[PDB]
């Protein structure tokens, strides 16, 4: 059947017979009105508003304006909602305990649910408005909401119903995000007081500017994404920078990091340009793959569970232990993973290009105060210019790109093996090959890598200044026929920069075939060592599987540590030759 | 797709192809070989059988890699020295109007970043593609063999994403080239200032032409920003799409293997 | 190149870049009359079943609170009569507010607040039942459809009469009902510039139509010919027919806008006439014919022409002999 | 000092010390629809609820006199089935009146004076449901919230047009529908005084607006500019620019009217115009682009000015060369 509690005594659980309040029945049945009271004012707001008055006409496309509160309320209402499809999932299978069906348990959770993301769109769309009078029901709706959870909080108390339930653990933190909800509130009532950059034509691109959502998963870019097949797109159609991230404003970072105050110089000068979003980048990917780690606990909890007031209120361990609630579980955590590693290496990049147009401003103002001494007499060339702005800028944006992956693999790694340890002990610790191999052999090779780089760089340079004075000298050479013996030139230097690609060549083979075949010995080491010297402990199918997806997560960012060990050593010798190149002669005025 | 990779492949050579492509088989079949085997292992309700074969089958799996390292090297020398020392035979033997008529930028800028990326950036690319492609056809391979009601959540949803290629691809077509649309000005500006720095000083307009550079600058930073931001929706799209294919997956085999049997060890096969 | 309103009178504008939305909240029925006809029906049944949910919600909780959602009883009454689920309420909520009435629910004497919720039940049912019926009367009643029923020319010509040269269409009415004060209004629109420098983009400025009198003021049963002359004070006066062709920013708009006769409400028609749509020299045929006792109109020769030799030259040439 | 009527366009008098206040009496439903929105739902649910109240005293009277609340009773039927109290008569009469109709209420056939209570309960009911559903429909459906999203330009120019001065402002329509038969009436209002000696103190005359024929008659979907040529015979003829400041009595009146193409009820929207409002030699930007088949608006730079050097005198001062 139906109904919005069971006919399980069949005569009771609808009942007053104290005070209407302690049903239980009564105070989830009381838990619907905020939710429908929120859904059925903003639905016909929203639909004479923002979306469906035929809003094919634009509502200012550009200055989207962001309140006070913005990226604290989305970031709560995601907490809303992780709160709250585990308020479904608890919901269910409290229902599944008996038979008929209670529909008290997760009906309100689901018209809270549907109350969460028509409030989030009510808040974006009041974002686009600036006219905050016509936000102030959702104001009435937290202080709605907060109160009638209150009013169910406290018979939890009054049924003396204890922390080992798990809707305990849920409603005091549903009832302490709604308390932050009306403190965000009362905080737009406290700076806003009821009772945008300029953003120009030019500004065209928007993230800076848009919604965390869209922030996160660029629903900007599905405009320049829709209008591509209309129109092949242009350069004036892509707009004009912001005024954070200018070339000019980045060189003027630059600058005032420069007399704050050599090769550490200009590295600590750099680090003290762009370390603020250095370490946003890198905070962002701490949290990807810390979250990433509740993938292996998730599969530990599936194949664990797949190898095996009157109770069904309580839940609280043995709804972890559930499969479902974990494979939901696994969805949300795999969703906010890719969600951060997809932010950390748009931020990544972005620190990155803004370098590309700091130091390209800094080598031109060196360019512009050189004395061309250097150039004519010895030293610099031409050819040595063009690949200094055109290749050397270009690694260090590379080594840039590569940074907080640097930053954050150990902060993988120690996790991992401890919760290693947690999975399996010291049986474990059998496989600690990683922190007994690895980071001498990649120092080892990235001292050999190191010396090919240099090598194969001075060999490249020769290459490339004696190709230089060879296509300049075409007519001369097939005037006077001596074309064979400059293309033997040109091929015994060839020779020398391709005996260095080939020492190049074998230290990066070693270091790849390393860099993969250690983990695949490691679970050699650790499933013979389970199983035979430290003999009939168990063995599991769930730990197996558990330390295999372990050990696959620590492999994965392994296969970038050789792409980051054949990284940064073009940047060290890039900062060297650029700060040889800063600290030439110049002009006397 | 084009012809030039096949021009790649007449560089390496049929031998380098037909090794390459045969231990990237038998150490993906290798790897898919031990996890099948710890399938087998797992389920123990005849012992060291197992742990003898799990060891040995483990020793062709460093050996297949170790001959996928030196493949990849070899195959990325002998293009390294094949697409060089053949156009420098070409180009030794030119005529004059071939080169009165072509920009010169255009030819050293050929024998530089192009001849850069061939003999550096390449190899460890084809490495990575090779390796990542012909996992995720073996993963797919052990995850239609477990549960194949996943061949049904074949049928939208690659398509879909295939489809969502399609959505991406015409417009990097054109960004990407766009990027080139703002390369070759800037660095051919740093040539424009390094010949004519007396001149340009003489003139004393650096203030002019600095203001020049910081607009060429900006507008290859702008695309670069927007290939960039492209790139990353793209992939923010195709990775929800990667956890979905986690979320059906992980709900028909918790579904089969509950109410079917799939001796629990299966399920770990498709999850990881 | 583009037209300002097309040929069946749309528009052409985009609106872009506004930014006061609040007053566009501050009209509620004219964007609710504004919407399209499934946004008037998916609004109209989602305002009743809002309400009927709403209200549904509001008698299953008196009928929980009372405890007649319990069946252990005695002989006390319930609020409401022979509730016993949320759909039973849902039945009664729609008994009431639309006023059905069956009676195997009915409400009791008991508690004063199912009496409340009652009066309240009834004023803001009878109240959205007069918005929405209204509103939907007056989605129907709008009288631009009337507008989809007046036909003007295809193509308006340019000829002589009365020694000047003229420009003249064709408006004809399908109905046999009437345009009670039936007005024209003819803007030429282009981009001009002022002689001081100001270019303005779009610049419509009105000529007159020939009446007798110079009121805008015609009487159409009949398809007439409107026709304005082209003398010194229009601004068709240097006018050549070689500017004739398409690329030429030169638009006509005529706009036909009066009362009709069957509902009282005005209307207004709109339409455009490019420069590749005015044919030159040409006039129109005569379309009425006298039979039987009757005019008749007919209406297959309607932008047909009948093409007559012209000065080729502007009417500021037409001064000279 | 003060003004006239507001930016917003609501006028600013108080009209004191009226007399004839019966005349107020004479006409209920203007006064009945002029209220504000409390005030129109507390006349709506206490016009209700006193027709319900009165009817049920009515009820539950002749339920007394017929002797059907005393309980010591035969086989006798009553004239309402199953009252037994005041609220069973108050809730027969909100099933009778609003047409519910239960039936465990019901009225039999024994006492013919509850079938003329019944035949004059919905004669005055079905008649104060026609006339309280239409003034409800009349409230919401008034035009001048229409007139919110019509916007004035929040400073008017004065400028140089064709030689002449010319004050100039721009009209703008937020909708895509239409304004059917757009009249403006442009007013300037100041204390003028007679040359015989009358000084009236609040005195409206009438400008034209310039238009090509002269009628005030427009058509607005885009934003255009109205603009009036100060000739000799306007009373702008010696306005010189050092008049314009703050505490000079000079006040213009924009009036837009007509009928919105969605209802069929005419509108009015109003903007004033200070001395310290009217900018002397700015002009207004050109604000429509052409763009990939559309014309398009900017609304941002609405207001903006683009000033122009002009001649810092009055128009009879234009005279000479």
């Amino acid at each position: 059947p139906l109904a919005f509690c069971g006919s399980e005594n069949h005569s009771a659980a609808y009942r007053v017979d104290q005070g209407v309040l302690n049903n239980g029945c009564f105070v989830d049945a009381l838990n619907v009105v905020p939710h429908v009271f929120l859904l059925f004012i903003t639905f016909p707001i929203l639909f004479i508003g923002w979306g469906s008055q035929s809003s094919k006409v634009h509502i200012h496309h550009s200055t989207w304006l962001h309140f006070p509160g913005h990226n604290l309320r989305w970031i709560l209402t995601f907490m809303l909602l992780f709160v709250l499809v585990c308020e479904i999932a608890e919901g269910i299978l409290s229902d599944g305990v008996t038979e008929s069906h209670h529909l008290h348990l997760y009906m309100p959770a689901g018209m809270a649910f549907m109350a969460a993301v028509t409030s989030v769109v009510y808040y974006h769309n009041i974002e686009t408005s600036n006219f905050p009078k016509l936000l102030i029901a959702l104001l009435v709706y937290w202080t709605l909401a907060f109160i009638t959870k209150t009013i169910k909080f406290v018979k939890f108390l009054d049924h003396a119903i204890g922390f080992s339930q798990l809707r305990f653990c849920l409603t005091g933190l549903l009832v302490i995000l709604y308390g932050m909800l009306l403190l965000v509130e009362v905080n737009v009532i406290r700076v806003r007081r009821y009772i945008e950059d300029l953003q120009d034509l030019g500004v065209r691109f928007l993230q800076p500017f848009v919604n965390l959502l869209s922030k996160g998963t660029y629903w900007w870019m599905n405009a320049f994404i829709k209008t591509a097949h209309k129109k092949p797109i242009d350069l004036r159609a892509i707009g004009k920078l912001p005024i954070a991230m200018r070339a000019l404003t980045n060189y003027q970072r630059l600058c005032e990091a420069f007399d704050a105050q050599g090769a550490r110089a200009i590295w600590q000068a750099l680090s003290h340009a762009f370390g603020r979003r250095l370490v946003l980048s890198s905070t962002f990917r701490i949290l990807a793959d810390l979250l990433g780690f509740a993938g292996p606990l998730c599969i530990f909890g599936i194949v664990d569970h797949l190898g095996k007031l009157g109770v069904y209120f309580v839940s609280s361990q043995e709804f972890l232990a559930n499969a479902y609630v974990l494979a939901v579980l696994l969805f949300l955590a795999l969703l906010l993973q890719r969600t951060f590693l997809q932010a950390s290496y748009y931020v990544a990049i972005e620190t990155g290009i803004n370098l590309r147009g700091a130091i390209q401003t800094k080598i031109y103002n060196k360019i512009m105060h050189l004395s061309t001494s250097n150039l004519s007499m010895g030293e610099m060339t031409a050819g040595q210019i063009c690949n200094l702005v055109a290749i050397d800028t270009n690694q260090l944006m590379w080594f840039f790109f590569l940074c907080p992956n640097l930053w954050a693999m150990p902060v993988q790694i120690i996790v991992g093996v401890i919760l290693l340890y947690y999975i399996l002990g010291v049986s474990a610790l059998i496989g600690a090959a990683v922190i007994i191999l690895l980071a001498p052999v990649q120092y080892f090779v990235a001292t050999k890598l190191s010396q090919a780089q240099r090598s194969t760089l001075e060999y490249s340079n020769e290459r490339l200044k004696q190709t230089n004075e060879m296509l300049r000298g075409i007519k001369l050479l097939k005037l006077y026929a001596w074309e064979n013996i400059f293309r033997t030139r040109v091929e015994t230097t060839r020779r020398k920069e391709m005996t260095s690609l080939r020492a190049f060549a074998i230290y990066t083979s070693i270091s790849i075939f390393m860099n993969t075949a250690i983990p695949i010995a490691a679970v050699l080491i650790t499933f013979v060592g389970h199983v035979s010297f430290f003999k009939e402990a168990d063995f599991s199918p769930s730990v197996a599987f558990a330390s295999l997806s372990l050990f696959h997560i620590l492999v994965t960012p392994l296969f970038l540590l050789s792409s980051v060990v054949r990284s940064t050593v073009k940047a060290l010798v890039s900062v060297q030759k650029l700060s040889e190149f800063l600290s030439s002669a110049e002009i006397r005025e | 797709p084009w012809r030039a990779c096949a021009k790649y492949l007449s560089s390496a050579g049929i031998l380098l192809l037909s090794l390459l492509v045969f231990s990237q088989l038998l150490k993906h079949m290798v790897l898919v070989a031990i996890d099948y085997w710890l399938a087998k292992w797992t389920d123990s309700a005849d012992q060291t059988v197992y742990a003898m074969v799990f060891t040995v089958l483990c020793s062709l799996g460093i050996v297949l890699c170790l001959v996928t390292s030196v493949t990849v090297e070899w195959t990325g020398l002998k293009v390294a020295k094949r697409l060089h020392r053949s156009l420098l035979n070409r180009i030794i033997l030119a005529p004059m109007r071939f080169f009165e008529t072509t920009p010169l930028g255009s030819i050293l800028n050929r024998f530089s970043s192009d001849c850069n990326t061939i003999d550096q950036h390449i190899p460890s690319t084809l490495e990575c593609l090779s390796r990542s492609t012909l996992l995720c056809v073996s993963a797919l391979a052990v995850i239609s063999y477990v549960t194949p009601v996943f061949l049904v959540a074949l049928l939208p949803l690659a398509i879909v994403c295939y489809f969502i290629q399609k959505y991406f691809r015409v417009a990097s077509r054109d960004l990407q080239q766009l990027d080139d649309t703002t390369q070759l000005p800037l660095l051919s500006h740093f040539a424009e200032t390094v010949e004519g720095l007396t001149t340009i000083r003489a003139f004393r307009y650096e203030a002019r032409f600095q203001q020049k550079l910081l607009e060429y600058t900006d507008s290859n930073n702008i695309a670069s920003l927007f290939l960039t931001a492209a790139n990353r929706w793209l992939e923010v799209r195709m990775e929800y799409i990667g956890a979905c294919v986690v979320l059906i997956a992980a709900v028909t085999s918790i579904s089969n293997s509950l109410h079917r049997e799939l001796s629990a060890g299966l399920v770990g096969l498709g999850l990881t | 190149r583009a037209r300002f309103v097309s040929k069946k009178g749309n528009c052409n504008v985009a609106h872009k870049n506004i930014r006061e939305q609040g007053r566009f909240l501050q009209d509620v029925f004219t964007t609710l009359v504004d919407l399209k006809w499934p946004h008037t029906l998916l609004i109209f049944t989602m305002s009743f079943l809002c309400s009927w949910l709403l209200f549904a919600m509001a008698w299953w909780l008196i009928a929980f609170a009372h405890g007649d959602l319990a069946p252990s009883e005695g002989t006390a009454e319930p609020c409401v009569t022979s509730i016993h689920s949320f759909s039973s309420a849902f039945l009664f909520s729609i008994e009431v507010q639309v006023t059905i009435g069956f009676g195997g629910r009915m409400v009791t004497e008991e508690c004063p607040l199912a009496i409340l919720i009652l009066i309240v039940q009834n004023i803001v049912g009878l109240m959205i039942n007069a918005i929405m019926l209204g509103s939907i009367f007056m989605k129907t009643a709008q009288a631009h459809r009337r507008a989809e029923t007046l036909i003007f020319s295809k193509h308006a010509v340019i000829a002589l009469r009365h020694g000047r040269l003229c420009f003249m269409l064709r408006v004809g009415d399908l109905r046999k009902s009437m345009i009670i004060s039936a007005t024209i209004h003819m803007q030429v629109v282009r981009k001009t510039t002022s002689p001081e420098g100001e270019v303005v983009p779009l610049h419509q400025v009105d000529i007159p139509m020939e009446n007798g009198v110079g009121g805008n003021s015609i009487f159409l049963v009949a398809p007439l010919i409107i026709y304005h002359v082209i003398d010194a004070n229009s601004p068709l006066y240097d006018l050549a027919p070689s500017d004739l062709h398409h690329h030429q920013d030169l638009e006509i708009i005529v706009i036909l806008e009066g009362v009709v006769e069957t509902t009282g409400i005005t209307t207004q028609a709109r339409t455009s006439y490019l420069a590749d749509e005015i044919l030159w020299g040409q006039r129109f045929v005569p379309i009425v014919a006298e039979e039987d006792g009757r005019y008749s109109v007919d209406y297959s020769k309607f932008d047909n022409t009948v093409k007559v030799p012209t000065p080729l030259c502007t009417a500021r040439q037409l001064d000279e002999d």
